[PDB]
């Protein structure tokens, strides 16, 4: 984070540096993850939007 | 037992996508089968200590 | 030379749709790029032999 | 001889999303019995037919 505020606060790019969790075999990052998909068939503007 | 039911699980999730005027049916299905077959000799298994 | 889309109609979708009567198979996802790359993670259950 | 009759395969196309596959086959009419089939007519090498 001492080189979070740096750039993570440019309207010229997000430069969000971050490091790995506890055991790498599952990750590269830590936190939560997931998939909103698409059973309608929408398409890719709803999607998006959602 | 445990497939069965998954599937009953994943289509569950589907249905709420489905049009108007079609439903899901199980015309053929063996699982039932297995659950009679358990519960019975479970059950006379327990005649057995009586 | 190809398109995310490209690669998702011609290529990465003519796989998924084989990807299927594999054991243990937890979750498949997959990615389409403009460098023309693409990408399918079949994630199985822990204990299948790799 | 195998494109009316034997549904031919050529290509995909997207559907609602979903890449399917494009038959080419002949009418149903024009494959129904033995002299049904007199009917298609090939293409001849000084152009006529």
């Amino acid at each position: 984070k001492r080189a979070q505020m740096h750039f993570f606060s440019f309207k010229d790019a997000m430069v969000f540096a971050f490091a790995p969790p506890s055991v790498l075999e599952l990750g590269n990052a830590t936190g939560f993850d997931l998939f909103l998909q698409d059973q309608a068939g929408v398409g890719h503007e709803v999607l998006l939007q959602a | 037992l445990d497939t069965a039911k998954a599937i009953r699980q994943t289509i569950a999730n589907l249905e709420p996508f489905m049009p108007q005027g079609m439903k899901v049916v199980y015309p053929y299905d063996t699982t039932p089968v297995v659950s009679a077959s358990i519960h019975e000799v479970v059950k006379t298994l327990g005649e057995a200590i009586l | 030379g190809a398109s995310a889309e490209t690669v998702q109609d011609t290529v990465v979708q003519v796989i998924e749709q084989q990807m299927n009567g594999i054991d243990n198979l937890r979750y498949i996802s997959s990615e389409s790029n403009s460098d023309g790359s693409m990408t399918i993670t079949v994630t199985f259950e822990q204990g299948t032999d790799p | 001889v195998s494109i009316a009759w034997g549904s031919s395969y050529v290509n995909d196309f997207i559907d609602r999303g979903r890449v399917k596959r494009v038959y080419l086959q002949g009418r149903p009419d024009a494959r129904m019995n033995p002299d049904d089939l007199s009917k298609w007519y090939v293409r001849n090498d000084k152009g006529e037919m």
